[PDB]
Order: C-alpha cells, then sequence, then structure tokens
RNA sequence: CGCAGGUCGCAGUGGCAAGGGGGACCUGACUGUUUAACAAAAACAUAGGUCCCCGCGAGCCCGUAAGGGUGUGUACGGGGGC
RNA sequence: GUAGUUGGCGGGUUAAAGGCCCGCCAAGCCGAAGACGGGUAGGGGCGGUGAGAGCCGCGAGCCCCGAGAUGGGCACUGAGACA
RNA sequence: CUCCGCGAGUGGUCGGGGUGUUUACUGGGCUUAAAGCGCCCGUAGCCGGCCCGGCAAGUCGCUCCUGAAAUCCCCGGGCUCAACCCGGGGGCCGGGGGCGAUACUGCCGGGCUAGGGGGCGGGAGAGGCCGCCGGUACUCCGGGGGUAGGGGCGAAAUCCGUUAAUCCCCGGAGGACCACCAGUGGCGAAAGCGGGCGGCCAGAACGCGCCCGACGGUGAGGGGCGAAAGCCGGGGGAGCAAAGGGGAUUAGAUACCCCUGUAGUCCCGGCCGUAAACGAUGCGGGCUAGCUGUCGGUCGGGCUUAGGGCCCGGCCGGUGGCGAAGGGAAACCGUUAAGCCCGCCGCCUGGGGAGUACGGCCGCAAGGCUGAAACUUAAAGGAAUUGGCGGGGGGGCACCACAAGGGGUGAAGCUU
RNA sequence: GUGGGGGGACGAGCAGGGGGCUCCCAAGGGGGGUGAAGUCGUAACAAGGUAGCCGUAGGGGAACCUGCGGCUGGAUCACC
C-alpha cells in the first residue's frame, strides 16, 4: 500500500536519475510534491515542472538536469528547530557549501538557507546534493 | 484470499479523466433518474442497474448527467436498501456457504473461504459502524440473519 | 554450496509431485529428477531377412521408455558428470 | 464438554471403580448411544427412545424400527437400509438427472 | 528484509521496547543484570581473597606443552570453597608451606577465565602469611 | 431464615443421641462369597483378557434303554481351560 | 488481581479534605498501553567514559529532600516529637 | 651486561566507558556464515490516498515566570604563574503563561477516485466435498489344456510344485492406483491436488464510462488449518512391509542379498501438531535495460481441418532461462531482487555445554511448546583457490606393464 | 486521687497451623560432559565402498539398521 507520495517521488527520480534519463513521471502528486519540485527547481536540481490533468489527482513530469548526485526524503519528518538546523545539516549533507536540506515551515516549504535566513524552524522533509 | 495471493491482477475500468454529457445522449436527467427507478422497482441492485442503464439505454454514467450517484437517487426515489450493497452481498455469500457446510462438514476449503466472507463482513461492518450508515448495535449473527437471503 | 539453480529438479510452481517407482530400483524420486530414456524396441532385430520377406512373419516394433534414478542412470552410462561449465548445455540423453 | 465433569461424562456415575479404560469405553459408547439422532422416517433431529438393545423409537411421528444396540443404526446397517425410506435421495437423484 | 521495523515518528516507545528485548541476547548484559558473578564466583565480586593452603598440586599443561605448573589449594575463609590457586614464578610453590594463610587473586586471562596452557586455573598466590611472593621470591623480604 | 440488644453457668449438639486424626510398606483392583459349631483371609467370585472343541444330523454332557440337557437356542452363539 | 476492595449517602475524628474510621446502600475498581507477583534500589543536583549519539552509577565523600536510632509498639510535655 | 617506557611514581587484579557498526535512533544482520514462526485470520499498537474550508492540539518564532547553590562552557580579575578563589554571560535538553505562524501531523465538515471491497460477461484450472461409473495391472478362487519343474541369485539355498505347479484358456471375487498424453504445465495460503460423468461450493486472472468512496498495511497477545510416522475406537486388507522367522555372505552380520511375515499403509470419527513443513528467501506498495520458452484472458492483422482452430503483434496477469544498472565474502540475485525506497511483524549477537536441566502449559500416550545457568573452550563457521586422494568419469603411455614368445628364479649340493 | 468487673481502638510477644520462595544435608542413582589414548567395530567425509540428511516408529554391544513420507545441502541443472 502507498504510503509516502513525497519519498516515492524522491526516489523515483533518484531511480531516474541513477538511470541517466532526461524525463521522470510522477504519479500521485500532492501540493506538498509540488513546493519540492519548486524548491529544488530554484535550487537548479530539477528543470522544468509539467503538470498533467489526467483525472486521478495529476502527474508532473519533471526535468532533470544532470545535477543530483543523492536525492531522498528524510522519514520520519522530525520536528527541527532553528538552532537545530545546523547539525542535521551536518548529517545529511556533504561540505558545508554543497547541498540543501528542505524544510516545511509555517511560512511554507523552503530549503535550509532560506530558513536559517527567516530565522525559523519546522519538519525536516528532504535532502539533496 | 487477502494476504500472499498468487497472483495481483490489474482488471479494472478506465473512465475518461473528467466524464461529461455525451452529446450524443437521447436521454435528460430527468428521464433517467425515472429509469433508475423503474429498474430499482423491478429489483436489481445498483451495480446491476449501473450495467443496464449503460448497455441497453446507452447511459454511460448517472454521476455526469444528473450529477448524483446511483444509489443517491434511489435514496431520493424512495428506494432505500436494507443494509449496503456490498454488506448484503457478503452476508448472502456467507449464508450460502453455511448451507453448504451443513450438508458437507468436512470442505475445509468452503471454511476457509466462509473464514475470508466473515472477515471481509466485519471490516465493512467497523466502516460502516465508524460512518454511521448502519446501527452502532448491529451484529453479524447468521443465524438470525436467515431473512435476507 | 548450493549447486544447480534447479534444486536437482524441473518441479515447478508446486508443493508435492506424485511421484514414480524405479526400474531395476525404487529408491527413486518424483516426476521430475527421473530419467526416462526412450529406446525403439522390436523382438528379434536383423532376422528380416530370414523372416518379414519370407513366410508372411508380420512383426511389430513398440516404442518403450524406461525410469531410472540418480543412482542407476549414473550406473547404466546414461548420465556423465560433466564439467561446470558444461553442466548447462541443453542435449538430448541419446534418444 | 460435558454438564459437570471434563472427560468422564456420562461414565461419571462410576465414580473411580472399573477402570479408566473400561469407563473410556463406556463413555465412547453412550455419548452416541444418548445424544441426538436423526429419524430414519422424518429425519428430525430428536432423542430417539431405545426400548431394548435395537428397538429404537422416534416421539415425533412415532416410527419405531430395528437398529443397533446401543445406536440407532449401526454402519453396515446404513447401508443396507430398507428402500422404502430412501425416497428422499432417489428423488434427489431424479431431479439430478434430470435437471 | 526490508526497513528495520518500527520507524514511524510516534513508535518511540515500541522501538525502546524491541531494542531493550534484544539486549538479553547479550552474555554481558544479561550476567550484570542478574548478578550471576556474585552468585557463582568463590571470590564473590571481590578483587582478592584470603584462604588457607591445603595441599600442594601439580597441573598438567595443555597438550602442545610439556611442563607440570605447580599450584595448591585453598580453603577460602568468607565462603570455605576450596579452589585450585596457581603458584607462579621458579621456585614459587617452595616458599609455600602447608595451612599457610595466602591472599588469592584473579589469574588473568581472558574474561577472569583460566590462563594460556593451565587447564582450568583461575586463581594465583600473591601474599604468604602477609608478605608479597614476589618479594618474597625477589628478596626484598622474608616470608614470616 | 436472619438482625439488634440483655443475661446466667465450670459446662449450652449441657441429659439422650453423637467420626480420634495423619504418614508409609505389603497385599487383594473394587461391591460380593466362604470352613452351621475354634480359620473372614492375601482364599473363592468378579468385570476385563486370551486360548481350545464346534456350522447344528455340531461340540460337550446325562441315560441300561426309550430317550434327554445345552435348545422356544445358532459363531455378537453353546461348551471347555487359564 | 481486589472484597473496605471501588463508589454513593449519613456520621465520628482531625488543625484540616479524604474508606482516615464508622452505619447503611450498590457492584464496583485494576489489568496484556502488562495488573498482580517476584527481584533490585533511598530520589535529585550530579559523576566516569566516548569526537558524538550513547553507556555506566565509582547515585561513596559535597548540597537538597526522605527514613532510622538494637527489633517491634505506645504515649507525656510542648507552637512543634510519638523525641 | 646493556638498552626502552613513564617517573615521585610505576606496576597486579577487579568494575565502568572506549574498544564495538559485537545492541546498530544516528547505525548492523536473517539464501548458504547465528538468525523468516509450517501457513493463514485478526485485537491493541504502529503505519496510512487526493482536494477544499474551520481549529491551532503536535510543530515553529518571540517573550515572561521558572528549572536552589555548587558543578559544567566562555570572559575579566586576584593568589609568584599554576592548581584554586572572586565578579559577569551561557547552559544545566524540562514545566507552565502570553502573543504570533499554518507548511506538515491531528481533530471537525464537505467533495473525490488513484488503493480496497462488491459486481456483470466469456473463458481457465489435478481447487474442494459428495455420489455413480470405468481402465488395465494384480492377488486369490473354480473349471479346462499340459508335464515337472518353477522362483530367486553374482552363485545359490530357503520357498512353491506331482492333491496338475510355473505357462495357456474360460469365469468369479477383492484392494490399491489412474500408466502414455504429461511440460522448471496448472490450481491452492501452506500442507497438498492427476481416470470419467453429475451435483454442491470456493478462490483467482482477464474485459468493463457497473456499484461504495480510503472502507487500507502489518500485526505482539489470541486463534484456525497443518506431510509422514504414531496414538484411541470401528471397518477393510490385493500389493508392499517396521518388528519377527528362515536361507545366504562375512572374522563377526543382531545389516546390505533372497524367501516369508505382523502392525502399518486404505476408509470413518477423534488425538497428535512435528518435517531439509525449503525458494533454507515474512507480508504490503512504488521505481529501475532488455532478449527468449510456456500458461489464461483480451485486442489488431493473416490464415483457416470453417472449430472452443493456427500464426504474427500489443496489454494485463502467472510460470522458467540468460542477462543492463545495482548489490554481494563469494557462490550468485538481478521487474518472480538478494537493487533503489516507504511500513509493520518475527528472529540473531563466537563455540561446547544444549533443544539439555528446572518451572509452566498442552497431550490417552509417545511426546510437544517454551527454554537456562554452572563449567569449559580460541575458535566453531561461510564462499572460493592450489594440491592430494577416490573401490567417480575420460584420454595417453610403458617388456623397471600386459598380450605373443624365449630364458629362467622358487625345490637339491655348493659360493655369497 | 483512687482500687476492682466489663467493654473499645492500637498493639507487641509467645503459642500454633497455611502457603510460598530461598538455602543447605543426605545412603544411593541418572542422564551428561571433559581428558589421554586403552579395548571393539568402522557410522560420516570419495557414487566413503549399502549416496547423504530431516521427522517419526520399531530393533540392535555400540557406532547404527530397517519401514514410511520429505529434501538435495546428489553422483542428474540434459528424453523422444
Ligand atoms: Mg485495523
Ligand atoms: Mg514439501
Ligand atoms: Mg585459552
Ligand atoms: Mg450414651
Ligand atoms: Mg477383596
Ligand atoms: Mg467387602
Ligand atoms: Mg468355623
Ligand atoms: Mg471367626
Ligand atoms: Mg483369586
Ligand atoms: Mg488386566
Ligand atoms: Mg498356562
Ligand atoms: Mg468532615
Ligand atoms: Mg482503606
Ligand atoms: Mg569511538
Ligand atoms: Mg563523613
Ligand atoms: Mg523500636
Ligand atoms: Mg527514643
Ligand atoms: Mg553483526
Ligand atoms: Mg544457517
Ligand atoms: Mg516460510
Ligand atoms: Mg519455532
Ligand atoms: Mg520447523
Ligand atoms: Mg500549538
Ligand atoms: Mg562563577
Ligand atoms: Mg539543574
Ligand atoms: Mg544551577
Ligand atoms: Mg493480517
Ligand atoms: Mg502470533
Ligand atoms: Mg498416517
Ligand atoms: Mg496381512
Ligand atoms: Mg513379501
Ligand atoms: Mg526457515
Ligand atoms: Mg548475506
Ligand atoms: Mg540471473
Ligand atoms: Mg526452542
Ligand atoms: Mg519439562
Ligand atoms: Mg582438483
Ligand atoms: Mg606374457
Ligand atoms: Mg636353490
Ligand atoms: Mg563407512
Ligand atoms: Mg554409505
Ligand atoms: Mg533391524
Ligand atoms: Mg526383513
Ligand atoms: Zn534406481
Ligand atoms: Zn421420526
Amino acid at each position: 500500500v502507498m504510503l509516502d507520495l513525497l519519498s516515492n517521488a524522491l526516489t523515483a527520480i533518484k531511480n531516474a536519475e541513477a538511470m541517466g534519463k532526461r524525463q521522470v513521471v510522477i504519479w500521485p502528486v500532492n501540493k506538498l510534491i509540488y513546493y519540492t519540485l519548486r524548491v529544488l527547481q530554484r535550487y537548479g536540481y530539477v528543470g522544468e515542472i509539467e503538470y498533467i490533468d489526467d483525472g486521478r489527482g495529476g502527474k508532473y513530469v519533471v526535468q532533470l538536469l544532470g545535477k543530483i548526485n543523492d536525492i531522498g526524503a528524510i522519514r520520519p519528518r522530525f520536528p527541527v528547530k532553528y538552532r537545530e538546523i545546523v547539525e542535521w545539516e551536518q548529517k545529511y549533507l556533504p561540505a558545508r557549501q554543497i547541498g540543501i536540506l528542505v524544510i516545511s515551515t509555517s511560512q511554507g516549504v523552503m530549503s535550509h538557507l532560506e530558513a536559517k535566513e527567516k530565522k525559523i524552524g519546522g519538519v525536516l522533509l528532504a535532502y539533496v546534493y | 484470499p487477502h494476504r500472499s495471493r498468487h497472483k495481483k491482477g490489474r482488471s479494472s475500468s478506465v473512465r475518461p479523466p473528467h466524464p461529461t454529457v455525451p452529446t450524443w445522449i437521447q436521454y435528460t436527467p430527468e428521464e433517467v433518474e425515472q429509469l433508475a427507478v423503474e429498474l430499482a422497482r423491478r429489483g436489481f441492485p445498483p451495480s446491476q442497474i449501473g450495467i443496464i442503464l449503460r448497455d441497453q439505454y446507452g447511459i454511460p454514467l448517472v454521476k455526469p448527467i444528473t450529477g448524483k450517484k446511483l444509489t443517491k437517487i434511489l435514496e431520493e426515489h424512495g428506494i432505500k436498501q436494507e443494509l449496503p450493497e456490498d454488506l448484503l452481498n457478503l452476508i448472502r455469500r456467507a449464508l450460502r456457504i453455511r448451507k453448504h457446510l451443513e450438508e458437507h462438514p468436512k470442505d475445509m476449503a468452503s471454511r476457509r473461504g466462509l473464514q475470508l466472507v466473515e472477515s471481509k463482513i466485519h471490516r465493512l461492518i467497523k466502516y460502516y459502524k465508524r460512518v454511521g450508515k448502519i446501527p452502532q448495535d448491529f451484529v453479524y449473527n447468521p443465524e438470525a440473519l436467515s431473512h435476507l437471503a | 554450496p548450493k549447486k544447480r539453480k534447479n534444486r536437482g529438479r524441473k518441479k515447478g510452481d508446486k508443493g508435492r509431485e506424485p511421484y514414480v517407482y524405479c526400474d531395476n530400483c525404487g529408491k527413486v524420486v518424483p516426476r521430475s529428477k527421473a530419467i526416462r530414456l526412450t529406446v525403439p524396441y522390436s523382438p528379434v532385430p536383423p532376422d528380416l531377412a530370414r523372416e518379414l520377406e519370407k513366410q508372411g512373419a508380420i512383426i511389430s516394433r513398440y516404442l518403450v521408455t524406461k525410469t531410472y534414478c540418480i543412482n542407476c542412470a549414473v550406473f547404466f552410462g546414461i548420465i556423465k558428470v560433466r564439467p561446470r561449465e558444461e553442466r548447462k548445455k541443453r542435449v538430448p540423453l541419446q534418444q | 464438554p460435558f454438564s459437570h465433569t471434563k472427560i468422564v461424562g456420562p461414565a461419571g456415575r462410576y465414580g473411580a471403580r472399573y477402570g479408566m479404560g473400561i469407563r473410556r469405553k463406556v463413555t465412547t459408547i453412550e455419548v452416541k448411544q444418548r445424544g441426538k439422532h436423526r429419524c430414519p422416517s422424518c429425519r428430525s433431529l430428536v432423542r430417539l427412545e431405545r426400548l431394548a438393545f435395537g428397538i429404537w423409537h422416534c416421539p415425533k411421528c412415532g416410527h419405531t424400527f430395528a437398529g443397533g444396540a446401543y445406536v440407532p443404526q449401526t454402519i453396515l446397517g446404513k447401508t443396507i437400509a430398507p428402500e422404502e425410506l430412501k425416497g428422499v435421495e432417489a428423488e434427489k437423484a431424479k431431479w439430478k438427472e434430470a435437471a | 528484509p526490508g526497513k528495520k521495523s518500527p520507524y514511524g515518528l510516534f513508535a518511540g516507545g515500541k522501538l525502546k521496547k524491541k531494542r531493550q528485548k534484544f539486549r538479553w541476547n547479550d552474555v554481558t548484559y544479561k550476567r550484570r543484570m542478574l548478578g550471576l558473578a556474585e552468585k557463582y564466583d568463590p571470590l564473590e565480586g571481590a578483587p582478592m581473597a584470603r584462604g588457607i593452603v591445603l595441599e600442594k598440586v601439580g597441573v598438567e599443561a595443555r597438550k602442545p606443552n610439556a611442563a607440570v605448573r605447580k599450584c595448591v589449594r585453598v580453603q577460602l575463609v568468607k565462603n570455605g570453597k576450596v579452589v585450585t590457586a596457581f603458584v607462579p614464578y621458579d621456585g614459587g610453590l617452595n616458599y609455600i608451606n602447608e595451612h599457610d594463610e595466602v591472599i588469592i587473586e584473579r589469574i588473568g586471562g581472558p574474561e577472569g577465565k583460566s590462563l594460556g596452557d593451565i587447564p582450568g586455573v583461575r586463581f594465583k598466590v600473591v601474599k604468604v602469611n602477609g608478605v608479597s611472593l614476589w618479594a618474597i621470591w625477589r628478596g626484598k623480604k622474608q616470608k614470616p
């Protein structure tokens, strides 16, 4: 039984990137998936994102730019604080200048850089590098 | 069985992504509702009524034309099933299996099928009690539920 | 270590097999894992010059199958100990 | 599985006498003897009356008949029953053939 | 064969219970929790004990080695148990006499069990009548 | 059938009537029978087990014989041993 | 598992609420989210160790709270002790 | 004798931490090394589809009242520096109040169809229970033919036979099984299921603009089914056959071979509850090159033993083979994962002691389930390589082998 | 202020059973296990000389043998 669409979509993207495909189709989807893809595209890891209106909830076709070295959804969705962002940073990312964590906050889903800029915390979602 | 089945099939109908009224349809929504109530009074269950509308009358789907569901239409037009259709079907299946098991007491495959059917009945009763579609005091007693067969 | 991916018998997706009895034997195994070698068979071979086309003498031939366990199949030379590379070669067992 | 005892139920009238094997044999026969049986005539699940050994009576339809010493029908006696009372099975056979 | 097991965000207590269940597979944790050392050890958890020497004995070294390692039988004062204690050092047995009070001490070796080639000896003598056998052997002290 | 209170004696099922109890071995399973008049038992019997003679014009037994018992029976039976 | 046990009502006692105790009334209360039973132990600030998560209690000494004064009970005085 | 390490210390034994990714949240493993319960139903728990609206419980931000002191971290200062003392900030992982935020989780309401269930249609299947029937084979019995052997083995012998055997024919009775077709073929959760016809059931796959609208996963505890052997009672008994008897062989032969033979094997009701119950591979879902055999359904084309048929191509669902990426100690797995992930359950933590002892529960019994420690030990173990060996296979060669031959030695006397 | 009899709550102590959890002691066993090689055979490793192993039942100086079902971890990945 399908449980987490976010982890499903992220691992599908990782499998397509490992196979060196140009585009990955993501079904089922939700707004969390859309905002995560938006953050990835903003940081350049994911290319163009096309919506498809099939009757069964919608699909996302994502273009891959050869930029991902490893992707994945942090599960469980740990509540993290602004002072606690840095240890999760070192836990999931290589190098202090490489990669980003994705966080869901009360002002919306953003990267760990934007969360540290806003001086907020939230729920960890995924990592990219 | 429910768990560890040998095969896991995909058989199901693929409907249009957003169903709409057919342009070629010669039946208005009110006529659709009267046809459904006619088939209900004849005695068909809702799945069979939908198949009859699709096949004999060319009605693709009641929901786009009328905006309602088939059981909602039947409920509005004075048709109210005793129990929900799937629960009643499962109970009738269990009663038939028990009648068979009365004359064949060593049918272990039949006993396992009866256990599967009764477990399905229990899950459906839990759901219907949670959603209020059945009374919260309802209990599956096959000896007192013989009238539904 | 697991020799062979077959388990030593091409049994198929089932739990138990009907199983047979070995010829010159009875150790045997199920329907699979046994050898079923077939021979042409006929009574009195090359008398067809002195019979058949003499008198009227109409003879009959009867294809015959013999079932052997692994021990007898190795014993009468119907099975050899092939190398690891040749273990996966598909050859017929000399009819 | 009995009213007040675990295993020695109908033989509970014997107390601790006569031995476990003897009491087990008696219990095994008596549980079938004193149970409910299907009457050969009316097919009702009824406690038939054993008037003597081999003489059985149905209180529902009044069928009086000869059967086993302690059970109304023995294993051999079931196969050699009179054909008058096996009318239902003959009707079932003719219905299954004709339909 | 997939996904540890209780990984949920509200599976903390279940995960703790599951991890606590499998700590009893560890011999060290079970021994420490059940107090087997303080039940079955002749020393009873002490780093050393006292005893009275009863007889002088010689154990045979294990198969590849050829030697008669010389020990004593010592009866512990606090428990009364009689155990074989190795007497180390060349000529160390000659400083030991019957009915002499000795300090019995763990022989070392893996996990407090027997040493290299001596079979089934767990203790050794450290003191003889209040004077250390090392000092007696080295001549720094004389046995009283 | 019960509850509350008061009260006497050494003694309240006050006379009459009315189990001492427990542990272990041997032995016979048990209830039952036995040497009327010195033996009541561990002896006999017992249900249960097993073997044998017997298909009935049998097997076994009684009678001099006529004939008889088992038998108004029939191997899920009759008789005979252990 | 529990039978003053769980609760209610009316009282006594107390400096004061309370099955704290008492009279009546009901069957209630706890338990596999582990009762009950057994074992171990004074609790905390804290301490050792490891890069850290963590593990351990050397959770002896120092500070705070608890209990006790050979074992078990019961009282006097007094604001306060069952000292 | 000399050198090394630390030094007013330096060693021994213990206990804790490190060691140890050998307790694994970070962060282990369960095909074969220890480890998936024999299989399935399901309670608590944990984990759970999409969209919209409300809340603001978790969550996040700020703030306040607090979390005694000492202790701990940073800074300044004072003891000759130091250790230490003094002064300030932080923490001391938490509780509560106030004000905010709404992405995520939860709750409440409404709406969906993607997972799940219920359906309709034509097919597939050794799926099950029940009844009736057949096929040859077999054993036995009765009669007819015809003599004297048969049966067995490496060789025999026991054994069967002259009251006529083995072999042939004509009849009858009985119990088991369902040859070929027939397949890494099918069905089933596992155990397991193979003759035909019929009846009564069950469970899947396929096709579908059918119905409900998340009703789902896993599942401790709790259950139910569960080979063979075995046990209880009844029936049956052809063949085979533990135990047993006999004939052989051998040093022995209480085995291996032969003759015979009882439980048992079969049926009915119950108990047992175990197996190399194995894919040694828990169940659910998603993603990740392909090529090829076969099974079911379905669609397109071609043909037609004009048939429910055959061939080619696509999809869905099984079942085998090779093999991308990837994984692995390796054998090897590889869309039927042992790959990349998301859940939940069970199990493992060196070997022996030991599936032992005790306790409990279950069983008519055999026994079963659960399941240690003392003590002892430095390995036990997995996969693969080279060799050695084999009463496994194949090839080649040799008068220090054989074959075809010649001369001999081994016996006598003597030399050695 | 008292001295008797009685009742009441608390309540030691001594008499006793009841149970449990512990711990020792015992003539004798009872299954075991470690040594060092002492006797008897040769059961496993090679188609280990009767392929092996699993459960079960019977039998035997003993390793073990035999019956039934199962597995290959077989010495067969292979009919026509
Ligand atoms: Mg549920
Ligand atoms: Mg099997
Ligand atoms: Mg050692
Ligand atoms: Mg009197
Ligand atoms: Mg008597
Ligand atoms: Mg008497
Ligand atoms: Mg007398
Ligand atoms: Mg007398
Ligand atoms: Mg007698
Ligand atoms: Mg007897
Ligand atoms: Mg006799
Ligand atoms: Mg008051
Ligand atoms: Mg109280
Ligand atoms: Mg470390
Ligand atoms: Mg002090
Ligand atoms: Mg006191
Ligand atoms: Mg005092
Ligand atoms: Mg490990
Ligand atoms: Mg293993
Ligand atoms: Mg399994
Ligand atoms: Mg198990
Ligand atoms: Mg098992
Ligand atoms: Mg909040
Ligand atoms: Mg300070
Ligand atoms: Mg603090
Ligand atoms: Mg402080
Ligand atoms: Mg389940
Ligand atoms: Mg369970
Ligand atoms: Mg059986
Ligand atoms: Mg027989
Ligand atoms: Mg025979
Ligand atoms: Mg297994
Ligand atoms: Mg592995
Ligand atoms: Mg492969
Ligand atoms: Mg076990
Ligand atoms: Mg036991
Ligand atoms: Mg080699
Ligand atoms: Mg020659
Ligand atoms: Mg000579
Ligand atoms: Mg051998
Ligand atoms: Mg062998
Ligand atoms: Mg034998
Ligand atoms: Mg024999
Ligand atoms: Zn064979
Ligand atoms: Zn009747």
